[PDB]
RNA sequence: GGCCAGAACCAGCCCUACUGCAUUAUCCUGUCGGGGAUCAAAAUCCGGCGGGCAACGAAGUGCAAGAAUCUUGGGUCUUGG
RNA sequence: UAAGCCCAAUUAGUGAUUGCCCAUUAUUCCUUUGGUAAGGGCGGAAACAAAUGGAGAAAGUGUAGCCCUUCCGAUGUA
RNA sequence: AUCGAAUCGCCACCUACAAGACUGGAGCUUGCUCCCUCGAAGGCGCCAAGUAUAUUCAUGAUCACAAGACA
């Protein structure tokens, strides 16, 4: 189910100065604008703002329409909301997204090798299982093989075939 | 987006001659893109009321009347717009607003679109806050809802600037074209 | 205060110190990292040797304008940098690998000090994989957003 | 048209600000002739002659608000054979 | 189309291997059909290799009825001198789709039909296009953000089959066995796409811990 | 070398960065009364009185003259060295 | 979810008043040409061979214009 | 075999599908609460086959089509 826009949802900014911050509606204006204010972001005073650049949240606190600063911070501190959002992956992915951009040459350097790392030792683990149980093209098509090659290579003028020419390495 | 009009206050008078040696002094309130508008508007409204014309007046303050602090509020607008085929036409509208300024804003839209009014046109008679109690149109009344909740549906969310692409993978977010 | 005419005259960007480790943007080594020694006299280009050892380049002279100096650095004051001079670089003229003794030895004195400088620097082990990773625009990237 | 002034597009500049970065960066367009002519070390490195020609030219200024820059070539304009066809953007000169 | 003898022996001689240029194959279904042509041949202007499929699922605004009436007096333009040599009135979605570029290009000097030449139009998604990569949308053209939903639109296809395109139940044949043999082999390689998952994640514990700390800054743990 | 190219510096231009003065009151707050709608409130709203700087990058309000030297910005294949 | 109509903005209730593109127009730089053109210089200052700093300097409507500086105008049928 | 060329991202994890008035799964109270994989990444690739004990790079001399390209 989506997130319904009412007094103390929690929503996050999509685009403008003021992006990937969360507020808390307070109150509706009319159909396209809202009123969003966090006591915990500095510039996240109480203002405006345009329901086409909101997310609604899974968060919504107890606050009445027009709710004095004070009721709104108790509120928030109360319900853990932003305590709780930022536990979530995609409050997780936004702080990642600010790290990569401010990221220097040598950080994306570390990014890069820890990647590879990951990228080395999954295959490392694949190909150990993939020896057990074949999932890949290689090995399945190993196995589709080996009862005919076993059964064809077992007859004696193979094997005859088989020292005549090795001998010759 | 912030409203295209300011609340500007005209102070003025006929300039003091022989005849009239202590003229009377005048405040006008009016909604003007900037303040030369807003002393247009003064000395025509002088001129069609008290006969004062700008070239035998002066202004005496065209200071801008600053905007309260921002709550979500129910304006009712007094407006009036002259066309040929009917003369001029008066209505009272209300509106949802966080300021004087933008639901006048508002309104000069409203009766842009809905009537084909331009600026010069429309006379603004009087806006003000009214309590919940006082709305009357259902269309405005239905946000005083103790308990108001809607869903956002069909909406077009579009990326960052930054971020926008031409092609993209289908099922995907990964930029083929940007 | 320094005049112009003196060979201490220097306008170089106080992103390209040395020590800072910078991306080779042209010439053969081009795509490579390598460390800023120093700046040449007249306000000359720079001196750069990324440890021959880590990614083959060795003591050689770029203009400052086809380097990246990056922000993560190398601290050099143990490097001497003094034997580093103008006249190392000239050639006699002529008329009508090899390498000469003298910069062989300035090499391999100048490397030596500059690969134990990376060791005691701490990361001093990400910092030297850092030497010998190659810079490469790859589709989809965004340099001109990026922070060096 | 005024043929002096080219327009460029670079991948994932898409905005004015991006092409701002590339204000005074030198542009390079890749071509082949039909015959090997002289080069840039013709004598010292002989494994450059080639077919192979380039037109070399800088960023003057950013164009629009999409990213689109304008380049200006050494002396004489980009043929219009070159329209749509690969422009190489260098990072030198560097600032930074 | 078919390569020549002296081709394919230069080829040989040369040694090379197999080349395929850098194709763009776009799905265009529920895609509208303007906006998607308009962005489709500026791009084939800017040198792109564009292939489209799928064209019997673009939309047009309006109800079918409309839009039919609407290619009606297209047809009924001809020259009444001689018909041959007149406009010619292709009734297949891809050639429709075609048709709406080359009108967007400009197709009367060489290098618009340059641009017109690289663009490939497909009805459905033919085997030689399947296996060649992902496909990309346009999210601008797209019908879902392009159409308010209470508007009635039309599928390209059901209009071009009662105007005279004579291939609707081939095209739709063939999409029905595609998207089976498809969603077969997808219902395959489940193992191997859920052996490579537990392998990244069995890999967290096997790297070295401070590339892992690396990864989860960046949000890659 | 009267040829091509790249970087330095100069002088002149052309650009962008860094902002102060003034003004708010139909305003900001607390409190009392009314009124309002609630399960009960609060708020929108109107009056009385007392304080006042809405001062976070306060306001998108009037005017800004801020030596790109300080504190090494950019361009000049749009000039000449 | 206009690329239609009315209105209103310039990266947007954030923190102030130039989004972008096209001229034989405007500003500015270079060159030409003509003025109701505006001014300077023109009594060779002194010294200086080649083999190994240079050249010129006309009292002038008009020329390869005596030289230099400065300002303004420049389309056009009969 | 002339032929020197312009092109510069690979895959046997994207390369299947459908819907944006609702597609991770439940409940009843139908917009809130609860569970989960927490709903904003196709995977790799960017110089040690992997994050460490390491190792040839020059004189191709300061830019010049990468002087090379089967990943
Ligand atoms: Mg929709
Ligand atoms: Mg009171
Ligand atoms: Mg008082
Ligand atoms: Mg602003
Ligand atoms: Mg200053
Ligand atoms: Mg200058
Ligand atoms: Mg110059
Ligand atoms: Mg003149
Ligand atoms: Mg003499
Ligand atoms: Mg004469
Ligand atoms: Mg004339
Ligand atoms: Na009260
Ligand atoms: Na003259």
């Amino acid at each position: 189910k989506s997130h319904y826009i009412c007094a103390g949802r929690l929503v996050r900014i999509l685009r403008g100065p003021r992006q990937d911050r969360v507020g808390v509606i307070v109150d509706i204006v009319d159909a396209n604008r809202v009123l969003v204010e966090n006591p915990e972001d500095a510039k996240m005073w109480r203002h405006v703002q345009n329901l086409k650049n909101v997310e609604p949240l899974k968060y919504c606190v107890s606050v009445s329409r027009n709710c004095s600063a004070k009721a709104l911070k108790d509120a928030l501190a109360s319900s853990k909301a932003l305590e709780k959002y930022a536990k979530t992956r995609t409050a997780a992915r936004v702080e990642a997204k600010k790290a990569c951009a401010v990221s220097t040459d040598f950080e994306r350097y570390q990014l890069r090798v820890a990647r590879r790392s990951r990228a080395h030792w999954a295959r490392k683990v694949f190909d150990e299982k993939d020896a057990k149980t074949p999932v890949s093209w290689h090995k399945v098509a190993l196995k589709k093989m080996l009862k005919k090659a076993a059964k064809m290579d077992s007859t004696e003028g193979a094997k005859r075939r088989m020292q005549k020419a090795i001998a010759a390495r | 987006v912030k409203p295209h009009l300011r609340h500007y206050q005209v102070v003025g008078r006929e300039s003091p001659s022989e005849k009239n040696p202590e003229p009377t002094v005048y405040k006008f309130e009016v909604f003007a893109p900037n303040f030369v508008v807003a002393k247009s508007r003064f000395w025509r409204m002088m001129r069609v009321k008290n006969k004062v014309k700008a070239t035998h007046g002066d202004v005496l303050s065209c200071k801008v009347v600053k905007d309260a602090k921002l709550v979500a509020r129910n304006y009712l607008v007094d407006i009036a717009y002259y066309s040929q085929r009917c003369g001029y036409t008066r209505m009272v509208k209300e509106f949802r607003d966080v300021s004087k300024t933008g639901a006048v804003s508002q309104a000069y839209h409203d009766l842009a679109s809905r009537h084909r009014a331009r600026y010069h046109n429309i006379e603004v008679l009087n806006v003000k806050s009214i309590p919940d109690h006082e709305v009357k149109h259902l269309s405005i009344a239905q946000y005083h809802a103790p308990n108001l909740s809607f869903p956002l549906l069909q909406r077009r969310t579009k990326a960052t600037r930054k971020d926008r692409a031409i092609f993209v993978k289908k099922n995907t977010k990964r930029a083929v074209v940007a | 205060k320094v005049s112009r005419k003196s060979p201490e005259y220097t306008t170089l960007r106080k992103s390209c110190a040395p020590g800072a480790i910078a991306i080779i943007l042209a010439g053969r080594f081009r795509g490579r990292r390598a460390v800023i020694l120093k700046q040449l006299p007249h306000n000359g280009p720079l001196v750069v040797s990324g440890p021959m050892k880590y990614n083959g380049v060795p003591i050689r002279r770029i203009d400052s304008r086809y380097v990246i100096a990056t922000s993560t650095t190398v601290d050099i004051s143990s490097v001497d940098t003094a034997p580093i001079t103008a006249e190392v670089f000239q050639r006699p003229k002529a008329e009508k690998t090899l390498v000469s003794d003298a910069r062989a030895q300035l090499q391999k004195k100048i490397d030596a000090a500059l690969i134990a400088a990376i060791k005691k620097d701490a990361q001093g082990k990400e910092k030297a994989g850092y030497l010998r990773s190659v810079f490469t625009v790859k589709p989809g990237d965004a340099p001109h957003r990026w922070n060096w | 048209q005024t043929k002096q002034t080219a327009l460029v597009r670079v991948e994932n500049v898409n905005t004015r600000e991006d092409a701002t970065w590339y204000v005074g960066k030198r542009v390079c367009y890749v071509y082949h002739g039909k015959k090997v002519k002289r080069c840039v070390r013709w004598s010292k490195a002989p494994a450059r002659r080639s077919t192979t020609r380039a037109l070399w030219g800088r960023v003057t200024r950013p164009h629009g608000n999409a990213g689109m820059m304008r380049v200006k070539f050494n002396g004489a304009s980009v043929p219009a054979s070159a329209i749509g066809r690969r422009i190489r953007v260098y990072l030198y000169p560097s600032q930074i | 189309a078919f390569p020549s003898r002296k081709d394919a022996f230069r080829a040989q001689r040369k040694g090379a291997k197999k080349h395929r240029p850098e194709i763009i194959v776009i799905d265009l279904k529920d895609h509208v059909l303007g906006r998607a042509a308009a962005v489709v041949a500026k791009q084939l202007l800017l040198g792109k290799k564009i292939t489209v499929v799928r064209c019997e699922q673009l939309n047009i605004a309006g109800t079918e009825i409309r839009n039919k009436i609407k290619y009606l007096q297209y047809l009924r333009k001809r020259k009444l001198t001689n018909p041959t040599k007149g406009p010619f009135h292709h009734r297949a979605p891809s050639d429709v789709f075609v048709r709406t570029v080359r009108s967007m290009l400009p197709r009367y000097t060489k290098r618009g039909m340059k641009a017109l030449n690289s663009l490939v139009a497909y009805e459905g998604i033919p085997p030689n296009v399947v296996r060649t990569g992902g496909r990309v949308v346009i999210p601008r053209a797209q019908r879902h953000v392009c159409y308010r939903s209470e508007r009635p639109y039309t599928v390209l296809g059901n209009m071009c089959k009662h105007v005279g395109w004579k291939y609707s139940d081939v095209v739709a044949n063939l999409e029905k066995a595609r998207v089976e043999k498809a969603s077969r082999h997808h219902e395959k390689q489940a193992k191997l796409r859920d052996a490579w998952k537990s392998a990244r994640k069995e890999a967290l514990a096997k790297m070295p811990k401070h590339n892992v700390e690396v990864l989860k800054k960046f949000g890659y743990a």
